[PDB]
């Protein structure tokens, strides 16, 4: 059969490294036509909804253990923010047809049996019986679920216990003396009141709250718009209707209450936030059906329970919310210390997610549109509500180690109280019993609540074929599912035991491959890989330059920051925080900057200084930021264009747009493509400018931290991706 | 911890 041919590379012979690789699909899946009920590209999973680390699976264990690469799946069950966009086909006739030992469902792979009146399934090998449902001008091969890999059920009665609930969402805010300053207060409620209609309705069953809090719980009574404010304190730290509101019903009241808040605590002097009341709070406020607790705070918890200082009350309380379906979501902003990696952990273990704002202060207008576009498209986006998810594998597969924001303990099922659209997870699998097939089976189902009432199923079925070939497995190896797998290993490796001993890990994922290569397969002395792993050293490496595990010095906060988001970052955003796209504009083509209102974007060249000229402009874009680098010696044309006068050391410094230049084509087109790697439909990243200048103090500091993203290059002690391939090369010698 | 946006900042 076709099998993916390896095709031999010398990693000395490819430098710099040919980048555009980043962006290439992964190695085929190979699946014969009679494999598939109805062949077509729908017929197997996408690479968007899962990607197996490999996609010629092993035989059998000892062949796996003896690849050294790692078996794991990518998955992410939502592709967008907004689930009308490009969503999966949907059954709703309720017929769900489903294995009785190993409970999987009808998918492209089974195989119909003794005149299509019975079906073997795929996954167990037992015969089932074919409903007489199924045939009935469509036959069961015009059937979805038989049709394509990814596709999605409307859940029969059967699948709930209790009637689908309503979107319900509780802002928590901190209105203390740091937040009434730095207008985080003023920010947030600004940004609620400019989206109010942004935040999901679909059933028109919206329930919103909203908890003030400083060193007292300040709650608020909602009426109904048509009977037309009731603020209740309770600064009683060891103590519904009304409280949880329609948002339609009350859409003017909840308006005409968020404009006086400001008011009300405007000449707020206490420094208290008392977090854990609160949210103690939060959670008998809507604990009785559940929801998501949004923290919006710029101060440390400094008071009642769960306080913390310069805590494991938090976990126990994500263990209560997997009892309630409640998912906890943070933005913290301020320039004084927040315990990220403390705070972290009450999104990360229901679901949810912390989004940091170091240094935030309204006093930068530009610090404002970060805050404001990320908040509001975050709740804007769509999400599921009592939800859960597992994988199912084929004889011989086990699924055995679960990563990313959801709840999970003793089983092979995680909890998601709501599931997110802007998150990816991560499954290691494991093959006990040498597998029999030429072919071996993976299938993720989500038994969900969608948030307009309904209940629903969404399945992912992937087939890979089964291989005893060392170098098939290797061939087909998914570089960035890989990246990715000790990517999320790397950050359960420090989040547990150590950073060093995440770099350790990190830098022996690339030796060992590199080492089996040489060994387990057959000029001077190149270092040998096949062309599908080509991108993974590099990976690795400039992996070990994240701020995440950096060697050195890095503030507590941007680091746990860091971590969490490098461990639910969706794979495409992901490989471009682990390596940035750098772009030559200076030189930039003439299509670049212009439409096709998508913009073109130049090609990307190497993370490297090497290729920056002192008179040239670059663009750097890691997933996080946008650095604009001038060279200390642009021509004054070049100076012009891009901000209007011609001295260079005139231009902006820092955290600033770039100027609308009147009749400078080449203006437009710089911040047409800025606007473009602004936009994305998938996360809520809105990545502030930095604007820095080539070679008083702060300058330096952005050199330093413009710098740092080449990740190509040599650190302090840390050597440059060219000396890293030497040095492994010499460990993998005798 | 004295937050900025940029992590090297003194
Ligand atoms: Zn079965």
């Amino acid at each position: 059969r076709p099998m993916n041919q390896l095709y031999p590379i010398d990693l000395l012979t490819e430098l710099p490294p040919p980048i555009t690789d980043l962006t290439l699909p992964p190695p085929p899946l190979v699946i014969p036509p009679e494999r598939m009920l109805v062949p077509s590209e729908l017929s197997n999973a996408s690479p968007d909804y899962i990607r197996s680390t490999l996609n010629a699976v092993p035989k059998n264990s000892s062949l796996l253990k003896k690849s050294k690469l790692p078996f794991g799946l990518v998955i992410r069950p939502y592709q967008h923010l907004y689930d009308d966009i490009d969503p999966p086909p949907l059954n709703e006739d309720g017929l769900i047809v489903r294995c009785r030992r190993c409970r999987s469902y009808m998918n492209p792979f089974v195989t119909f049996i003794e005149q299509g009146r019975r079906w073997r399934c795929n996954f167990c090998r037992l015969a089932n019986d074919v409903p007489m449902q199924m045939d009935q001008p469509k036959s069961r091969y015009d059937r979805n679920e038989i049709k394509c890999a990814v596709m999605e059920y409307m859940a029969p009665k059967e699948y709930t216990l209790r009637q689908p609930p309503p979107a319900t969402y509780c802002f928590l805010i901190d209105v203390s003396q740091s937040s009434i300053k730095s207008g985080l207060l003023a920010t947030t409620i600004n940004t609620l009141l400019q989206n109010l209609d942004s935040i999901p309705n679909h059933d028109e069953r919206t329930r919103i709250s909203i908890l003030c809090v400083d060193n007292a719980i300040h709650y608020f009574k909602i009426p109904l718009d048509s009977e037309n404010i009731n603020m209740m304190d309770i600064a009683d730290l060891e103590e519904p209707n009304s409280m949880v509101v329609s948002l339609k019903a009350c859409r003017q009241n909840i308006e005409t209450l968020l404009t006086k808040i400001p008011q009300i605590f405007q000449s707020n002097l206490i420094t208290n936030f008392a977090l854990g009341p609160a949210l103690k709070s939060a959670y008998h406020l809507i604990g009785g059906v559940g929801g998501k607790i949004i923290v919006v705070s710029g101060t440390l918890p400094n008071l009642g329970i769960g306080k913390l200082q310069r805590d494991s009350f938090y976990k126990n309380f994500t263990i209560d919310c997997s009892k309630v379906q409640i998912t906890v979501d943070l933005f913290l902003a301020s320039e004084d210390y927040m315990d990220v990696a403390s705070l972290s952990n009450l999104s990360r273990f229901t679901a949810g997610q912390t989004h940091f704002y170091p240094g935030f202060s309204g006093k930068n207008p530009n610090d404002i549109v970060k805050f404001s576009t990320e908040f509001a498209k975050h709740i804007s986006m769509d999400f599921c509500m009592e939800t859960v998810m597992r994988a199912r594998g084929s004889t011989g597969l086990r699924m055995s180690r679960f990563y990313g924001h959801f709840f999970n303990r003793s089983s092979d099922l995680c909890a998601f109280s709501t599931m997110p659209r802007d998150q990816s997870y991560l499954f290691e699998v494991n093959v006990d019993e040498s597998i029999m097939a030429d072919y071996c089976y993976v299938q993720v189902a989500v038994l969900l609540s969608l948030n307009n009432s309904q209940r629903r199923i969404r399945i992912i079925t992937l087939a890979m074929p089964t291989t005893e070939s060392l170098a098939e497995v290797y061939a087909s190896a998914d570089q960035l599912a890989i990246a990715s797998f000790y990517n999320s290993k790397a950050v359960e490796k420090a989040l547990n035991s150590s950073l060093d001993d995440a770099r350790v890990l990190i830098n022996k994922s690339v030796q060992d491959i590199l080492a089996t290569y040489k060994k387990e397969i057959v000029g001077g002395a190149p270092l040998r890989l096949c062309a599908n792993l080509r991108m993974f050293p590099l990976l690795m490496h400039s992996l070990t330059k994240h701020m995440a595990f950096r060697s050195g010095i890095v503030p507590s906060d941007h680091r746990a920051s860091a971590l969490n988001n490098l461990e639910s970052l969706p794979l495409k955003y992901l490989i471009k925080n682990i390596y940035p796209d750098v772009y030559s504009l200076h030189d930039m083509a003439d299509e670049a900057g212009l439409p096709v209102g998508t913009i073109v974007l130049p090609q990307p060249i190497n993370a490297t200084s090497s290729l920056f000229e002192r008179y040239g402009l670059y663009l750097i874009d890691n997933g996080n930021e946008l650095f604009l680098w001038m060279g200390g010696d642009a021509v004054p044309a070049l100076v012009f264009d891009v901000f209007g006068t011609q001295d260079i050391f005139d231009i902006p410094i820092g955290k600033q747009e770039i100027p609308v230049v009147e009749n400078s084509e080449f203006n437009q087109r710089v911040r047409n493509i800025i606007n473009q790697l602004r936009n994305h439909d998938d996360v809520i990243t809105y990545q502030s400018l930095y604007i820095v200048r080539g070679a008083a103090r702060e300058v330096a500091t952005l050199r330093l931290w413009a710098s740092s993203t080449l990740v190509e290059d040599k650190i302090l002690n840390n050597e440059s991706y060219r000396e890293f391939l030497q040095i492994m090369k010499a460990r993998i010698s005798k | 911890t004295y937050n900025n946006s940029n992590p090297f900042m003194t």
